[PDB]
């Protein structure tokens, strides 16, 4: 479970995530449960095609308890998920920034960790994180030379952007992404500990 | 002695190789089958490397110990620990 | 190396004597492949095999692999000065002794 | 060991010594706890020799 | 006693033609030998039995 | 009920007797020999067992290759009748003179010419064979060899059944596994494809090959109407034909080929009736025929597959997948449907040494026999004679290159005789043949209900092969095709039977198998109504007393022979038994051994079996004895003579001896010891001594599975043991001369060589120091040379004036001791020599140890330690009477592993020790009933024997600890519940509660202390990496794993690193200058460069990369 967490692959529980906040409007289907939440201020509804052989978890409502089953019509906080197991860290990056991916890795390698009764530091944790996470996809290269789609780090993606801005370039669009140990640790800087 | 700034790795060229090394081999023959000493200019000849004992001409004429930097004449080698025979190369010539 | 400077001496032998296009050309090819081979072995094309149609040990294998020159100073040293042997426990000892 | 470090000639074997002629020792205290001051204690000690 | 010399033996990994035990273990019965010594210097005994 | 005629008496806990003596423990692996060989008595046992048709090994291989011939039929041969010859030289001189055992063997060789008809018919001569030695081992070239068994799946048909996820449909898969031929797997799916993967080809459906046959689409409609499934297929197949589909068949087994009838019509005899091509072990035969019913009432001749067997097998299928319980077939009685195990004892075979042997002679015929046949086709066919024809050399090569490499020729490990008599009765399942660890299931090393009675499951390797490596049960035997049997006796109508009969893995979940534990009458009534039983397979259920059939033997007939002879094995855990088990293979012959006060019945027995123990023939009269050798006289008049040898090195480098325990002017009888080798005491298994222990943790000197020791141990040499170390050095020949071995050596002193004799070898009985010289010798100096004229020029002139080196053997690092003996082999004395050597001699030492600090022990309950600390014996607690303890245990680690055995153990061999005397004058007490009637009255030092899973109950002990014979001094040490009152060494005063003490068996494992210790500050140093040596032996120092690196960068330690990496490792100039600075008062330069970087360089501007510095 702590390998598959760390190297952030697609997790197997893969569990429904609130990408909006709004209405639920869930409609039951005993094999393939359909889910759907209409937004509050407005929009479209995004659907969710999940399998019906699980039991669906807690409602978000002011009394927040987890006996309550998922009754449609109430009203989820964005980001939340529907139904037990896992959510994709790259969706949850997405739809929230770093900070929520980041604090919910450490406290679910917290809480695995505690299952087993053995305690540690969080800033051991976040030490690791901090530079899982320091990687910056770029769709497009426009006035930079560099390959669309090349992973680069934020300092540098940064000083480029507002070096070819100040001078007048058009910025580069570029988002923050995550990748595995394995990923994170063959891109390096120095030359002789990658051929390492 | 230890100072190393830097490490940055470059391309060679013809020239450099032909700076680098102390000789040109010619012959595929390694150490003799019969007397286990090196042919001349073999892939193994004491001219090319170094001598295979330390302080130790071909020929035996600076055989002394009291000789460094001494090239001997009559066998054309050059005179210091066998260590130098790891340290030294060889290029080849093509055509 | 023997085959590399057994086949460009067959070729400066060669080119002395005197003979049309296709054998020089042929020659050249040859020698290419050889040096292709020892710079590195199986690169492309079938790997050249001496024993019990073993892959040799090509220049560029010191260096990848397990046995490649760039692991193998990492996996540590032997050292001087060492020494090893059983462990008692020992309740007549200030904690900073041995 | 002793013997070996004498460098004698080849006839010599070594033999471990054990000087004690003692062989098995014991005691035990007879007490008289009674509150007057002939509080004392009589010890009985017996050995055994070679 | 401290080492003894058997004649026609040069160690003790080894036995005597006659005997019915080798030589370790004459050495543990010997072991239980018990004397006592008057003067303070290596004094020799014989054992001569056919 | 003592078999053996003068074993010492010791009366056991016995309830319940045993009908029949434990079978020859080394039966199993010399039978599979014998069978091989063939002799009289392997044919006798053969005929009693009841098989008609008595045939060899060497026979039935070399018969059923014979009548060669070639292809013309012009010309065959044929030989059989192999016979063997006496031996070459006893056992003794073959072990010492590096010779092998082995004894030659000739077959009477037919040639027949079949154009002319003449008969050409002589003896030839065919190598030698190993012979094997009545103790079950193979020497060759000197060195014990054993070989050991191994577990096959029997060749034959599997049923499996997977089960759809998605479907949820059950999908009835059928595979057959011959010998040597294609694989037909016939798998029912959801889309109905009835097919068959020849050679792992696509799933071609049944239908098309049985027309293929020109099977009738008649027969097909009528043998399959009562199948729907497989009548849909077959209303489903389009090609129809036979020729239509034989071609078909051929083009999916070989397309690209001219498909013709004749063609198709050929492979099919040629791949499934050609015996030579494709065949199966008659076991698989026999075990099929089984299986389907079919072909039983004859014996089985041919071993090919047949058309009935495969139509068989797929209505067999059909009816399964229908649901049907049980199917028949015409000519075949009703049998069961049920998919079979792969787990089972009735399926996996054992293949014991013969078998081995069998398939490489095989091998070396197939391969003598190719070039046989070629030869006689292309050699002249008039005067042509068998004797050029045959080739020995592929045959003996083989067996030898068998022998030498192949990974079932393992050394005998021989610490003791019963780590010997375990690896004898081993039972691998890896190694060539056989899975591998990686793709082998970790399912297979679990246990399976079939087991109880074949293979023990305790004893098991603690390591990665666990349950791959297990060990036959006591009454286990081999059947003669491979399957391990189980005594059993028959229960006919509720009445135990004293006859007893052997069943297989098959027959046995038949049946139903009874309880031996469970009571019963002495005149074999069930008292109870309701017995427990085991059933099919893990089912275990009361049952009346009536329809039971089959009851087991002995209670101790599921263990292995090392875990039969732990004492209340019936307490520990399944861990701690194990462990135990374990470590009882690894004990150390002591100098002075003494038999168990507590140990079950099965210890002499696997002595006698063992081998290490002499015995007598014939019932004789002793003569005289002598410690070297003994001579009985024979009521007969013959007289014999037996040589014991005598401090000779073990295989493993102990030391191995012989002391006859008997008395000159005795009528011994046959059978009765003689002599008791290593670890023995009067004819029976004595791996230890007994030891005064005592439970309290004591000052934190055993704290955590530590020990403590009294001296009186050491000074009385209870622990002493004697370890022989073997060197040996040979002076080979050279292009440059030849090495000779002399006294002289170049310059050294007088004083070294003061030990070496006048033929340059150290005298025998000197002692020998480490850094010693052990025997001299000169190496040639190397100069130009010429191979015609130089041999001449030194022959006339020249003669001895070229420098010589020192290259003599010296004593490694750590080792020291007597010289006892030194054996030289010389070529001039007409002495077998490895090829290119002259003269090989070898140096014995032997080194008494006394048990010291850091050594390894544990009892037989699994409960390893070392010596904490050896107090003075001044300082140890001694008991009320004086009687200081020898031991003292830890207590905490008791409860915790769950080993209340050993507690049980300690009381009873108290209790034993003591002597007890239990009171019968007002009448036997109720806790006494079922006690012996002669164990009742007891003597100081008794002997008592607990056989497993039958021995004295609590109530038992809780009784004889009350009566207790008092010391001679009149009162009574240790209290009913068995503690007793000490008094502390050093204080001097009781302690405020009482502790428990007795007498346990207490082990020496071989995990000495002298072999671990080990330093190296300087030293010699490789020359290929410039870093040191590796090793004790060649002093060298230790690795420093990368973990060790992170370690260090943790700490932030930076200096320190870089001297471990650099300046004490690689740096030639930095080694120099630190250790002259060491010498002096300077300070240690800062290092350098390491060798490795500059290395690394040189290499790297190899491929043409400019690797600058830089640095500025
Ligand atoms: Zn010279």
């Amino acid at each position: 479970r702590v390998q598959e967490l760390f190297e952030a692959r697609v997790p197997r529980g893969k569990a429904p995530i609130a990408d909006v906040t709004g209405r639920v409007r869930l409609e039951d289907g005993e094999r393939f449960y359909k889910i759907t939440i209409v937004p509050d201020d407005g929009g479209e509804e995004v659907v969710y095609d999940k399998i019906s052989k699980r039991q669906r978890l807690r409602v978000f409502k002011h009394e927040d308890g987890s006996e309550r089953v998922l009754s449609d019509g109430d009203h989820v906080e964005v980001g939340q998920q529907l139904m037990e197991g896992s959510a994709d860290p790259h969706e949850v990056l997405r739809v929230q920034g770093p900070r929520e991916v980041q604090i919910h890795l450490v406290r679910e390698v917290q809480e695995v960790y505690r299952a087993q009764g053995v305690s540690i530091h969080d800033k051991h944790i976040e030490v690791i994180v901090r530079q899982m996470l320091r990687r910056v996809t770029i769709i497009d290269s426009g006035s930079t030379e560099f390959l669309p789609g090349s992973l680069i780090d934020r300092a540098e993606f940064e000083a480029e952007n507002r070096r070819v801005v100040a001078e007048g370039g058009e910025p580069a669009a570029g988002r923050p992404v995550l990748m595995g140990i394995t990923k994170a640790s063959l891109a390096t800087d120095s030359w002789l500990s990658a051929a390492s | 002695v230890n100072f190393f700034d830097e490490l940055r790795i470059g391309l060679a060229t013809a020239e450099d190789i032909r700076q680098w090394s102390y000789g040109e081999v010619k012959k595929p023959e390694t150490i003799n089958y019969r007397t286990l000493k090196p042919e001349k200019d073999g892939l193994f000849c004491e001219k090319i490397f170094g001598p295979t004992r330390d302080w130790e001409c071909y020929c035996g004429k600076y055989k002394r110990v009291r000789f460094k930097g001494i090239i001997c004449e009559r066998c054309g080698v050059e005179v210091t620990r066998a260590k130098v025979r790891r340290e030294r190369m060889g290029h080849i010539e093509l055509a | 190396y023997r085959r590399v400077i057994n086949r460009n001496n067959r070729l400066k032998r060669l080119i002395d004597l005197g003979a049309p296009e296709i054998i020089v050309n042929n020659e050249k090819r040859m020698l290419q492949e050889s040096v292709d081979a020892l710079f590195d072995n199986g690169r492309r094309g079938r790997p050249v095999t001496g024993p019990g149609n073993r892959p040799l040990k090509s220049l560029s294998d010191l260096l990848k692999g397990k046995q490649g020159r760039f692991r193998q100073n990492l996996l540590g040293k032997r050292v001087d000065y060492s020494g090893r042997s059983v462990i008692v426990v020992g309740p007549q000892l200030k904690l900073h002794q041995c | 060991v002793q013997n070996r470090a004498s460098g004698a000639e080849i006839g010599r074997i070594p033999v471990d010594s054990i000087y004690s002629p003692v062989l098995k020792v014991t005691y035990k205290v007879d007490a008289t706890r009674v509150e007057q001051r002939t509080d004392f204690d009589k010890l009985i000690l017996d050995v055994e020799t070679k | 006693v401290t080492s003894i010399r058997i004649d026609g033996v040069l160690h003790e990994f080894t036995t005597v033609p006659g005997v019915k035990e080798d030589v370790t273990e004459i050495i543990l019965n010997l072991k239980s030998l018990v004397v006592s010594s008057e003067e303070d210097e290596p004094v020799t005994m014989y054992l001569r039995k056919q | 009920n003592n078999s053996v005629p003068g074993a010492p008496n010791r009366v056991s806990f016995a309830k319940l007797r045993e009908p029949l003596e434990v079978p020859g423990l080394l039966d199993v692996q010399t039978d599979s020999f014998e069978w091989l060989i063939g002799s009289p008595r392997w044919r006798e046992s053969a005929a009693e067992r009841g098989d008609v048709n008595p045939v060899g090994g060497l026979e039935e291989v070399l018969y059923e290759l014979s009548p060669i011939e070639d292809f013309s039929g012009s010309m065959s041969l044929s030989f059989s009748d192999p016979r063997f010859d006496d031996v070459k030289a006893p056992v003794d001189e073959c072990k010492d003179k590096d010779m092998t055992y082995a004894a030659p063997l000739f077959v009477t060789a037919e040639f027949i010419n079949n154009n002319t008809g003449e008969i050409k018919s002589q003896t030839v001569f065919m190598g030698d064979f190993p012979m094997m030695t009545e103790k079950g081992t193979f020497i060759i070239n000197g060195t014990e060899r054993v070989v050991v068994s191994q577990l096959v799946r029997s060749p034959g048909v599997y049923f499996d059944e997977t089960i759809d996820k998605s479907t949820d449909k059950t999908l009835h898969s059928v595979k057959v596994i011959p010998s040597r031929g294609a694989w037909l797997e016939f798998d029912v799916d959801k889309r109905d494809t009835v097919g068959v993967r020849i050679d792992r080809k696509r799933r071609q459906p049944v239908t098309v090959l049985l027309k293929a046959l020109g099977w009738t689409s008649e027969q097909i409609v009528e043998r399959f109407g009562f199948s729907e499934i497989m009548r849909s297929t077959l209303e489903k197949d389009n090609t129809v034909g036979t020729d239509e589909a034989l071609l078909d068949i051929y083009r999916k087994l070989r397309p690209g080929e001219p498909p013709t009838k004749e063609s198709a019509q050929t492979l099919l005899e040629n791949l499934f009736f050609k015996e030579k091509r494709y065949d199966l072990a008659r076991v698989g035969r026999y075990k099929v025929n089984k299986k389907l019913g079919l072909h039983v009432g004859e014996p089985i001749t041919s071993s090919t597959l047949t058309e009935e067997d495969v139509v068989a097998t797929i209505e067999y299928l059909v009816r399964l997948h229908e649901g049907q319980t049980t199917m028949t077939v015409p000519g075949g009685v009703e049998v069961p449907v049920e998919t079979d195990d792969i787990d089972h004892f009735g399926n996996r075979r054992l293949r014991t040494v013969g078998e081995l042997i069998q398939n490489q002679i095989r091998v070396g015929m197939s391969r003598m026999e190719r070039v046989v046949r070629e030869r006689m086709t292309t050699q002249d066919v008039e005067a042509i004679t068998p004797q050029t024809l045959i080739n020995i050399r592929p045959v003996v090569a083989a067996i030898k290159e068998f022998f030498g490499t192949s990974q079932l020729s393992q050394f005998m490990d021989q610490n003791n005789p019963l780590s010997g008599l375990t690896h004898k009765r081993r039972l691998s399942a890896l190694g060539p043949g056989g899975l591998s660890r990686e793709r082998a299931g970790l399912e297979v090393r679990d246990v399976h209900p079939s087991h109880y009675g074949r293979m023990c499951p305790i004893e098991t390797p603690e390591g990665p092969n666990i349950g791959l490596i297990g060990s036959l049960s006591v009454y286990a035997r081999v059947n003669p095709f491979g399957f391990i049997e189980t005594p059993y006796r028959k229960v006919v109508d509720g009445v135990v039977s004293d006859e007893i009969v052997y069943l297989t893995a098959d027959e046995e979940d038949r049946h139903v198998v009874a309880q031996a534990n469970s009571p019963i009458d002495a005149d074999g009534r069930f008292v109870e109504p309701r017995v427990l039983v085991r059933r099919k397979a893990g089912e275990v259920e009361y049952v009346p007393s009536s329809e039971v059939d089959y009851m087991d033997v002995s209670p101790r007939q599921m263990v292995s022979v090392a875990t039969a002879m732990i004492p209340f094995l019936e307490h520990d855990d399944a861990n701690r038994a194990l462990m135990g088990a374990n470590m009882q293979r690894q004990a150390v012959p002591l100098v002075r051994s003494e038999a168990p006060l507590v140990g079950t019945g099965m210890e002499l027995r696997a002595a006698i079996d063992a081998g290490d123990v002499v015995v007598a023939e014939e019932s004789g009269v002793i003569e005289e004895v002598s410690a070297d050798y003994i001579t009985v006289m024979h009521d007969n008049g013959t007289r014999r003579t037996y040589r014991m040898r005598k401090f000779a090195r073990s295989n493993h480098g102990t030391c191995a001896n012989q002391c006859p325990i008997v008395d000159a002017g005795d009528r011994v009888e046959a059978g009765q010891v003689i002599a008791d080798g290593p670890c023995t005491d009067d004819g029976e298994m004595a791996l230890g001594k007994n030891l005064l222990v005592a439970i309290m943790p004591w000052e934190g000197h055993n704290y955590e599975d530590a020990i403590i020791l009294s001296n009186r141990l050491v000074e009385e040499d209870v622990l002493t043991s004697i370890h022989i170390e073997e060197h040996e050095i040979d002076a080979r020949d050279t292009k440059l001369g030849a090495e000779e071995i002399t006294r002289d050596i170049p310059n050294i002193s007088d004083e070294v060589l003061a030990d070496l004799d006048e033929r340059g070898i150290v005298r025998i009985g000197a002692e020998v120091r480490d850094g010693d010289i052990l025997v001299g010798k000169v190496t040639p100096k190397g100069e130009t040379e010429l191979t015609p004229e130089e041999r001449l020029l030194r022959a006339i002139f020249g003669e001895k004036a070229r420098e010589v080196r020192d290259t003599s053997l010296k004593v490694p690092h750590g080792e020291s001791g007597k010289v006892i003996g030194i054996r030289v082999f010389s070529r001039e004395d007409e002495d077998e020599l490895p090829a290119g050597v002259n003269e090989l001699v070898r140096v014995y030492v032997a080194q008494k140890r006394k048990i010291s600090d850091g050594d390894k022990l544990a009892g037989r309950h699994g409960n390893k330690g070392v010596i904490g600390k050896i107090l003075p014996v001044e300082d140890m607690p001694f008991l009320a009477d004086g009687t200081p303890v020898d031991i003292i245990l830890n207590t905490h680690g008791v409860p915790r592993r769950m080993n209340i055995g050993q507690i049980l153990e300690t009381h009873l061999g108290w209790c034993a020790h003591s002597g007890w005397k239990v009171d019968a004058a007002k009448g036997v007490p109720d806790w006494a009933a079922r006690l012996p009637d002669e164990l009742l009255e007891a003597q100081p030092n008794a002997i008592v024997s607990t056989p497993v899973f039958d021995g004295a109950q609590e109530a038992e002990l809780q009784g004889l600890l009350s009566c207790t014979l008092p010391n001679r001094d009149g009162d009574v040490l240790v209290d009913a519940d068995g503690k007793a009152m000490l008094f502390d060494g050093r204080s001097g005063e009781p302690f405020p509660y009482p502790v428990t003490v007795g007498y346990m068996y207490i082990m020496k494992l071989h995990h000495l202390v002298d072999d671990k210790i080990h330093a190296r500050s300087t030293g010699p140093y490789s020359m290929i990496t410039q870093q040191p040596l590796g090793g004790k032996a060649q002093f060298g120092g230790q690795r420093f794993g990368e973990m060790e690196c992170w370690a260090m960068q943790a700490y932030g330690a930076a200096y320190t690193l870089q001297e471990l990496l650099t300046i004490k490792s690689d740096d030639t100039v930095g080694r120099v200058k630190v250790y002259e600075a060491i010498v002096k008062g300077e300070n240690i330069p800062e290092p350098g460069i390491p060798e490795s970087f500059k290395v690394l360089l040189k290499e790297l501007q190899s491929l043409c990369l400019n690797v600058e510095v830089l640095s500025s």
